[PDB]
RNA sequence: UGAAGAGUUUGAUCAUGGCUCAGAUUGAACGCUGGCGGCAGGCCUAACACAUGCAAGUCGAACGGUAACAGGAAGAAGCUUGCUUCUUUGCUGACGAGUGGCGGACGGGUGAGUAAUGUCUGGGAAACUGCCUGAUGGAGGGGGAUAACUACUGGAAACGGUAGCUAAUACCGCAUAACGUCGCAAGACCAAAGAGGGGGACCUUCGGGCCUCUUGCCAUCGGAUGUGCCCAGAUGGGAUUAGCUAGUAGGUGGGGUAACGGCUCACCUAGGCGACGAUCCCUAGCUGGUCUGAGAGGAUGACCAGCCACACUGGAACUGAGACACGGUCCAGACUCCUACGGGAGGCAGCAGUGGGGAAUAUUGCACAAUGGGCGCAAGCCUGAUGCAGCCAUGCCGCGUGUAUGAAGAAGGCCUUCGGGUUGUAAAGUACUUUCAGCGGGGAGGAAGGGAGUAAAGUUAAUACCUUUGCUCAUUGACGUUACCCGCAGAAGAAGCACCGGCUAACUCCGUGCCAGCAGCCGCGGUAAUACGGAGGGUGCAAGCGUUAAUCGGAAUUACUGGGCGUAAAGCGCACGCAGGCGGUUUGUUAAGUCAGAUGUGAAAUCCCCGGGCUCAACCUGGGAACUGCAUCUGAUACUGGCAAG
């Protein structure tokens, strides 16, 4: 019908795919960290989180995630690596 | 510190979690006689350390499990 | 509203004079004053504990001419207030201008006072009011407009007013041909033979 | 959005407004939070048209609340009369 | 049932007619009342009082 | 300020006991009738199917731009002697389509679902919060794009694909660095945008820089507001529903969300819920309130307002501050329709209207002038919200339909002892009045504001600009030929409806002859019948008046206030007894019940009170009272409960 919800609707299409691309990014550079923690190496978790900390935390500054789900996945993830070795 | 509501431990099996019975008059609206109305409701219990029978002192706590928001600050009681 | 009335077979039923009509008809003089309503004579009124107050209450709206919506309103607006309730009603039926015009003693019957008054002639506190239902408050000064001033009746209508009693809770300066309600008409005064608990227990069902 | 518009109450020909404290997102004639003085738009020395409570509308004023279009005429009107 | 009061009867086998309520009190359950003149059952005849009650309307007079 | 009874079982009466009636109310309907006007309501049924029109946009001060329109600018030309026919330019106002921002999550509808983590009251913590507001800072530099547009370009269509094109406040890196997040601490890591307005003064590749103005931008901390979550109590019928429950109850860990939590997964424990009614079934949106009632209570929840839930039926999620989203997306199904049959399109529980169903419920209006909302720097655009109009006696309120005087009681009717009475001063006639409707002219208020100039110490440039004020001038009303006022007519246009045996105010005559019929009850009709039908007369109510339906009352007829059980209905056939319910007496203690006081809260409107404004009233409205509750705190300690001693 109207000639908003005909724009917002392609435009959200287009949000969805850039917004799935960059969440689908970041769950990799949070799966590289648990590939590590699984694998039980002190140094290769640390390197796989010291490069996800920017990812995560680079578009909950401005998108997808916010600052609580940030802190969420650092967090628990300090705290994995800091009980694993 | 709210209002501490006193209570009698109905059934310490539960892991780390108790049952408090409360026990409430209140005057019949429609028919004027005091009756006793109980209030049964889970207390979190951190050591399983109260025995069926004697009266705590729980508190509201934001909820701790499906349908557990109460913890005891102290016991006043023995069971036996 | 008013419905153009029952004339004298009105008063008759009642008995006593309820003044439709106001002249040299207080004696006979061509009314007939109970000989028949109607079909039948003087046949003997076998009224019920009932029969007796819906006749006083029916007295009293057909004095004045209210009817069944506003009498009952009345009713409820005299019962909620304090006091006395049937003489709260004769009190806010008193005040009414419909009446007070009459009492005035301008026209000579209240039909008259009520069709001065819608025909705009009445005017009181300065502003022109033509509702008869307008509860005249006290220490209002009713008056005539200059238009109807002189128009045909009031001049004649005043002077059928003198022998008439003066009603001593307002005050008539006939002589300017303007008047002021000066206060709340009471009970004692207001002499008439209505039995008020009688109204009360009609309505009070 | 705190907003201090005005909600249309009397009678058909005969609106009288309470100034109202109400968030925008709500109708006119919907919830609201705080009732601070009427408006009654009939004139002729009636009576008193408006009375408005100044001291809370000051103090939602400075608390972010955007104080609206006729209500701010109603304002100074009381202020320019006294 | 429905009871088709009035002075006199016009009615037939098929016509609809519209039920009111109030029981009659003669036949074991005719307990609806026909409305006269409403719906496609004609007036009465010849009848000058209570004619509200019935379907008909005022002769000239 | 508060409280009524009557009839009806009998030859008859005292009681029981139902049944009926008298009051009030309705989103009413129907029957007969009808003059106004004010205020207010108006599909209760099929959450059935929906023609057709409107219901959601805005900003060119974000940016490519020109699809038009206009201001034109230039140019070729008509001379048309300086006027205007043409060709280019977005150069300008401005603006279609496109990217972009914000709003489509509000406002508006409905009540299907929901019997309860939904609603109401009262507390609480483990949370976010676009717009608005205070404080603090930051606000450098770079990149690759892709619609627009061009040109091909399939598809009947819906709708696309190729090749170039292109900017931005779009998008993403970089330096960026806490008052941020992670971390014990160290350390690590994280963003951003420009835009206009005038250029004082200067520079200017004359881009603009640069000064300045305004506004926007990023980050953090508050604020307010909104929302999420939690707990307790209270919220329908059925026990002819008595057992239910395995992620089910809890605990470890992972994982998950803004946030706690079986929210999810692995594991372990074997619980949890239930007579204080779980589970199951039926019905139902919930509340402030509405009606009724002396009141307790009962019945309800259309209007108005708060919350909830749904948006053709059923799944899901995206985008976003906020949705699992009426006029958004994907998927299914039923459909309705286009279809070239290969495929597509739609969702009035928005507004108005249509078909249907129904006893029953309205216009395919006017304006955004007010109020509010969205976008905007503002002018402004948009608003089926809203304001008004239309229809409807649907209600409530106010008015009118004439007013006086008038007999030999005018005739004429009714009856009639024929005497007359009655209809009845009623009529006619007599003098007069014009309120409403009619005609004519006067005629507010709802309009505050915005526009154009004007002083500014404000701002810096000093006036520039902007800002607010102050002043001046002109300007905005759908409704609406407004209310109201004044002139002109003449009683000129304005009365019905039920009822009359008792209950109940109000009876006579005739026809009928258990027939036609009536009827709420008692009961009438079989030769007068004040009960049916007609006439005269009266009674009651009056633009109404009757009937049906519905609720409460009366009904103390579910009885808490406020009933009973020998014989009227009603003591289990009798015991024992768990749970439950009650508990002698003195002292001490507590202070849970209780009581007093206090503090918050109990939305607004409703209800009541004293007012106020509409010529009165309905109606509107100020202030109070009231909301009989809940929670917290502080006292008392007689009574009830606990604990202890007897």
């Amino acid at each position: 019908n109207i000639k908003s919800a005909k724009k917002r609707a392609i435009q959200s299409e287009k949000a969805r795919k850039h917004n799935a691309s960059r969440r689908s990014m970041m769950r990799t550079f949070i799966k590289k960290v648990y590939a590590a923690i699984e694998a039980g190496d002190k140094a290769a978790a640390q390197k796989a989180f010291n490069e996800m900390q920017p990812i995560v935390d680079r578009q909950a500054a401005k998108g997808l995630i916010h600052k609580n789900k940030a802190a969420r996945h650092k967090a628990n993830l300090t705290a994995q690596i800091n009980k694993l070795a | 510190k709210i209002r501490t509501l006193q209570g009698r431990v109905v059934s310490d099996k539960m892991e780390k979690s108790i049952v408090v019975a409360i026990e409430r008059f209140v005057k019949h609206p429609i028919y004027g006689k005091f009756i006793k109305r109980t209030t049964k409701l889970h207390v979190h219990d951190e050591n399983n350390e109260c025995g069926i029978g004697d009266v705590v002192e729980i508190r509201e706590c934001r909820p701790l499990s499906k349908t557990k928001s109460w913890t005891l600050v102290r016991v006043v009681e023995k069971a036996v | 509203a008013r419905y153009l009335g029952p004339k004298l077979k009105l008063s008759r039923r009642e008995g006593t004079d309820l003044f439709l009509k106001s002249g040299v008809r207080a004696i006979d003089t061509k009314c007939k004053i109970e000989q028949a309503p109607g079909q039948h004579g003087a046949r003997k009124p076998r009224l019920s504990d009932y029969g007796v107050q819906l006749r006083e209450k029916q007295k009293v709206r057909r004095i004045y001419g209210v009817l069944e919506r506003q009498f009952r309103n009345y009713y409820k607006e005299a019962a909620r207030l304090k006091g006395n309730t049937g003489e709260n009603l004769l009190a806010l039926l008193e005040g009414r201008l419909d009446n007070v015009v009459y009492r005035m003693g301008f026209g000579a019957t209240r039909a008259e006072a009520r069709q001065l008054v819608s025909h705009k002639a009445i005017m009181v506190n300065g502003r022109v009011v033509n509702i008869a239902s307008y509860q005249v408050s006290p220490n209002d000064v009713v008056s005539i407009r200059e238009k109807a001033k002189k128009q045909s009746r009031v001049k004649a209508a005043l002077e059928l007013a003198e022998q008439r009693e003066k009603p001593t809770w307002l005050e008539v300066d006939a002589g300017k041909m303007e008047g002021t309600f000066k206060r709340k008409p009471e009970r004692s005064d207001l002499s008439a033979d209505i039995n008020e608990h009688l109204i009360v227990e009609l309505y009070s069902k | 959005m705190v907003t201090i518009r005005l909600a249309r109450h009397g009678a058909k020909k005969r609106p009288f407004y309470q100034v109202v404290v109400a968030d925008s997102r709500n109708a006119r004639n919907g919830r609201f939070i705080e009732r601070v003085g009427f408006f009654n738009p009939i004139a002729s020395e009636k009576e008193e048209g408006t009375r408005l409570d100044l001291d809370r509308i000051a103090h939602w004023v400075g608390q972010g609340a955007t104080i609206s279009d006729r209500v701010a005429a109603l304002i100074k009107e009381v202020n320019k009369a006294a | 049932t429905s009871y088709i009061g009035g002075e006199g009867h016009n009615l037939q086998e098929h016509s609809v007619i519209l039920i009111r309520g109030g029981r009659v009190k003669d036949l074991p359950g005719v307990r609806y009342h026909t409305v006269r003149g409403a719906l496609d059952c004609s007036g009465v005849k010849d009848r000058k009082q209570a004619r509200s009650k019935y379907g008909v309307k005022r002769p000239k007079a």
